[PDB]
């Protein structure tokens, strides 16, 4: 009810980010949403004295038919002033993600900072002036919101935590992650118990009823594996030596000397080469090395997480998360990419969101993505398939990696 | 007297850390001073300016031009905050809807009913010099937005919009658009109902004390606006006239391309590649340049396209948008957007991006994304595409390409030249095909090198090379293997560089060597390219680096 003073970082001005083009349906959804928010006092119209801007669009959360406003505060968040992650969350058998972002609207925003939350609802073909608003309350997606609302959330959650001490509750931006070990039916009733426990405080939230269910305990380690074959061709051995050479950047004691000595001569690629005793032993020793963890791998909260993704074909995608090259903190593979059997970009967009979710659960922050896609293609489509209330950072890969072959 | 509603003032600030202007008034002739004194007396009477005391420390120079008054706000403008500028994105005519009637209202006097933020007025101070400098100069400050001041256009437009919003909202059967000192009001209503709407608008504006000329506006359809001609049921660009000349100058060509680019939004098939090529690297505006034979053709082709008027139609929201693309050659692409056959809303073009290697499919994809984004802007939706690429071709491409890629709903249209895939590498080694182990190396100092191969059949070649590099020799080695092999071939290289290029699947390159390789790939039936790491004792695969 009383506002927290908030400031931008030293020597830095507010965001001036262009509104990107919106479809008719998203414009109409935003006009409807903002008209209601304006009546509720959550936002107010602004004048030309405010030159700041942040992009806005609208999405449909997974399994819903109600449009949700999504502000892209990435620039503002970088420019905003700065204000312990639970290692147990990723170990729970079920985690339900709640959208609690609506709660932030109950807290007023510092009068002097509001101008920096300016956004624009554009018109088709710019035929009428864009509708200009700023926030009067903590906005969804702004990093300052969870920080300012934190004392309030803890108070709301106290009785539920007291009565359920083994439940892990973790907040990231507008998301609430609720983890327990258990049977699912009971789990869903704690989540519902939680819900009602929050509704009480409110007295209605459009998306609180929703539950996004995860099972991070089912997530795990994906290591390097070598083929097991009875007949090796020249091509098979060349591929094996290539993979091992690559793996030797990750694992010290990998050797290819004896295997390479099978590749001596100038043989037809499809010709079968019997393994020598020396070559099989080297191969066996390499297998054993690859069963061990990578050495000197640690997470540092002061460094960025980086996520790389490869398209493997047939709807399959591989990814790695690291801070230092060759020191992967997590690797994984997605073989489904549902609903995008004929759409690469939708598949990639879902992969990005899934990887970000894993990252939030494990380290409590989002990675910077290296995306195997041309900038123009991504920028034109990702908002059509986006279903999360946060947005990570990304860059684009224009040169095909050889590494793709090693994660196949 | 009838009470009128005041216009809300916009609070204005100087940029952080900056003070107002303190600029010296230039001397003026006795004649100019008298002119300014009378002008300002009238403005003072009109309430636009007010005399101020000697305490104000700010000043902006004023001039007299042959009289009229000019206040030079360049310094104050530098010191004034940034504003939201709504006009940055202008409507494209192809997105407009047709109208039976469009009326113009003059609102030029309304502009001076906009008051200036009281606290900012002090910064607008100026001084009329006194005759012979024997008395203190007459000091004035503005009470209304000054012409030439940075904030005036944004504040004026926002103030007018705010006034017009309730009228537009309660009268959805009309459209209202402001440009300069005019309001344009369009509708599809019966003329009697439409004229009634205009009088109601005039009555609405009166509430803010804003008067509009009873005498009808002189401007009437067609309208000359932002380089376009707007008619009730069609639009075009203003006349495009290509000059006759015996000699062309950098500047002339820049101006030519500009007109052609402008023309290209409704004249189909405009091309500018060869003319733009003449501008490469050099920017000496007076330097005459001889036209290539290719540039002369391009220009001749464009003159023919422009020989007579072409018009676009307006947008009908009750119908689909269709976008059709053609390949023109040399990285050039052209398109038309229409709802009904033979009636374009607009046209346009796309050019290949600068880069080392490329292929037609990638370019087609890029053009599609450009048109998609343009269409979201203009119409708020994606058009149904008609593309010169077979469905089977597209499927092979995107399923095998290492990047994610997507094209929205589209259909094949069979009009040459068709976009196709010119080669496809094998996924597995070819049984029965000769295996070529290739390599090359060069010396960095003397730039001498070698490229060659050895095969399972005992075939061998080494070629000595001059003026070369490691990367070129690696490509040359692959080229030799392609040249000297049969229709099916397995090729083994250690070149990460060469792998990175072919895996990008180029069909054309800035490297003639790569182009030679592409021409060879096109002639093969089957080609499997295998990579191995260098210097690891692999057979066949380097010593021959000697
Ligand atoms: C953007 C715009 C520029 C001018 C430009 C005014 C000037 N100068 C005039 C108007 C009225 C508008 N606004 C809109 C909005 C929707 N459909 C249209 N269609 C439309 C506009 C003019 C003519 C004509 N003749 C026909 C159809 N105009």
């Amino acid at each position: 009810i009383e506002t927290v003073p908030v400031k931008l970082k030293p020597g830095m001005d507010g965001p001036k980010v262009k509104q990107w083009p919106l479809t008719e349906e998203k414009i109409k959804a935003l006009v409807e949403i903002c008209t209601e928010m304006e009546k509720e006092g959550k936002i107010s119209k602004i004048g030309p004295e405010n030159p700041y801007n942040t992009p806005v669009f609208a999405i449909k959360k997974k399994d819903s038919t109600k449009w949700r406003k999504l502000v892209d505060f990435r620039e503002l968040n970088k420019r905003t002033q700065d204000f312990p992650h639970p290692a147990g969350l990723k170990k729970k058998k079920s985690v339900t993600v709640l959208d609690v972002g609506d709660a932030y609207f109950s807290v007023p925003l510092d009068e002097d900072f509001r101008k920096y939350t300016a956004f624009t609802i554009p018109s088709i073909n710019n035929e009428t002036p864009g509708i200009r608003y700023q926030y009067n309350v903590l906005p969804q997606g702004w990093k300052g919101s969870p920080a300012i609302f934190q004392s309030s959330m803890t108070k709301i959650l106290e009785p539920f935590k007291k009565q359920n001490p083994d439940i892990v509750i973790y907040q990231y931006m507008d998301d609430l992650y609720v983890g327990s070990d258990l049977e699912i039916g009971q789990h869903r009733t704690k989540i519902e118990e939680l819900r009602q426990h929050l509704l009480r405080w409110g007295l209605e939230p459009p998306f609180l009823w929703m539950g996004y269910e995860l099972h991070p305990d089912k997530w795990t380690v994906q290591p390097i594996v070598l083929p097991e074959k009875d007949s090796w061709t020249v091509n098979d051995i060349q591929k094996l030596v290539g993979k091992l050479n690559w793996a030797s950047q990750i694992y010290p004691g990998i050797k290819v000397r004896q295997l390479s000595k099978l590749l001596r001569g100038t043989k037809a690629l499809t010709e079968v080469i019997p393994l020598t005793e020396e070559a099989e032993l080297e191969l066996a020793e390499n297998r054993e090395i690859l069963k061990e963890p990578v050495h000197g791998v640690y997470y540092d909260p002061s460094k960025d997480l980086i996520a790389e993704i490869q398209k493997q074909g047939q709807g399959q995608w591989t990814y790695q998360i690291y801070q230092e090259p060759f020191k992967n903190l997590k690797t994984g593979k997605y073989a489904r990419m549902r609903g995008a059997h004929t759409n690469d970009v939708k598949q990639l967009t879902e992969a990005v969101q899934k990887i970000t979710t894993e990252s939030i659960v494990i380290w409590g922050k989002t990675p910077k993505f290296k995306l195997p896609i041309q900038k123009e293609t991504w920028e034109t489509w990702w908002t059509e398939y986006w279903q999360a209330t946060w947005i990570p950072e990304w860059e684009f890969v224009n040169t095909p990696p050889l590494v793709k072959l090693w994660y196949q | 007297m009838v009470p009128i509603s005041p216009i809300e003032t916009v609070p204005v600030k100087l940029k952080p850390g900056m003070d107002g202007p303190k600029v010296k008034q230039w001397p003026l002739t006795e004649e100019k001073i008298k002119a300014l004194v009378e002008i300002c007396t009238e403005m003072e009477k009109e309430g636009k300016i007010s005399k101020i005391g000697p305490e104000n420390p700010y000043n902006t120079p004023v001039f007299a031009i042959k009289w009229r008054k000019l206040v030079d706000f360049r310094e104050l403008n530098k010191r004034t905050q940034d504003f939201w500028e709504v006009q940055l994105g202008i409507p494209h005519p192809a997105g407009l809807k047709k109208k039976k009637s469009v009326t113009v209202l003059d609102v030029g006097d309304a502009y001076f009913s906009v008051p200036l933020d009281e606290d900012f007025r002090k910064y607008t101070a100026f001084t009329i010099p006194s005759i012979n400098n024997e008395t203190p100069g007459i000091r004035y400050q503005y009470n209304v937005l000054p012409q030439g001041w940075k904030g005036s256009p944004a504040i004026f437009q926002s103030s007018m919009t705010k006034i017009l919003e309730p009228f537009a909202a309660q009268n959805p059967d009309i459209v209202i658009y402001q440009y300069m000192d005019d309001l344009y009001v369009g509708s599809d209503l019966e003329i009697g109902q439409h004229r009634t709407k205009i009088e109601e608008l005039r009555q609405h504006l009166l509430r803010w004390g804003l008067t509009t000329p009873d005498k009808k506006h002189q401007k009437e359809p067609p309208f000359l606006w932002m380089g376009y001609e707007l008619h009730p049921d069609k639009w075009t660009v203003q006349p495009i006239v290509l000059p006759e000349k015996d000699s062309w100058t950098v500047n002339d060509i820049q101006k030519l391309v500009g007109k052609l680019n402008w023309a290209s939004q409704i004249y189909p098939g405009i091309k500018v590649r060869q003319l733009s090529k003449l501008l490469r690297g050099t920017k000496a505006l007076t330097e005459v340049i001889p036209l290539t034979e290719e540039a002369e053709l391009e220009l001749a082709e464009n003159r023919e396209i422009l020989k007579e008027p072409v018009h676009g139609v307006y947008y009908d929201p009750s119908k689909d948008l269709i976008a059709e693309i053609q390949k023109q050659g040399q990285g050039q692409w052209t398109y038309q957007i229409y709802q009904e056959p033979f009636k374009n809303l607009k046209t346009g073009k796309y050019a290949r991006m600068r880069g080392a290697h490329t292929n037609d499919v990638k370019q087609l994809t890029e053009a599609v994304q450009k048109i998609t984004t343009e269409s979201i802007v203009i119409w708020g939706k994606t058009p149904k595409f008609k593309l010169p690429i077979q469905k089977e071709t597209w499927e092979t491409w995107w399923t095998e390409y290492w990047q994610a890629t997507w094209i929205p709903e589209w259909e094949f249209v069979n009009t040459p030249p068709l976009v196709k895939l010119w080669y496809q590498l094998e996924k597995e080694p070819i049984v029965g095909a000769e295996t070529f182990y290739v390599d090359g190396a060069a010396n960095r100092e003397t730039k001498l090198g070698k490229a060659g191969y050895v095969t399972n059949k005992g075939r061998q070649k080494v070629v000595p090379l001059t003026n070369t590099t490691n990367q070129k020799t690696e490509l040359q080695a692959i080229y030799l293997a392609l040249q000297d092999s049969g229709l099916e071939v397995n090729i083994v290289t250690d070149s990460q560089y060469a792998l990175g290029i072919i895996q990008a699947q180029p069909d054309k390159s800035e490297s003639e060597l790569v182009n030679q390789i592409i021409e060879q790939l096109i002639k093969k039936e089957k080609v499997y390219l295998a990579w191995v790491p260098a210097h690891k004792g692999i057979g066949g695969n380097d010593k021959l680096s000697a």
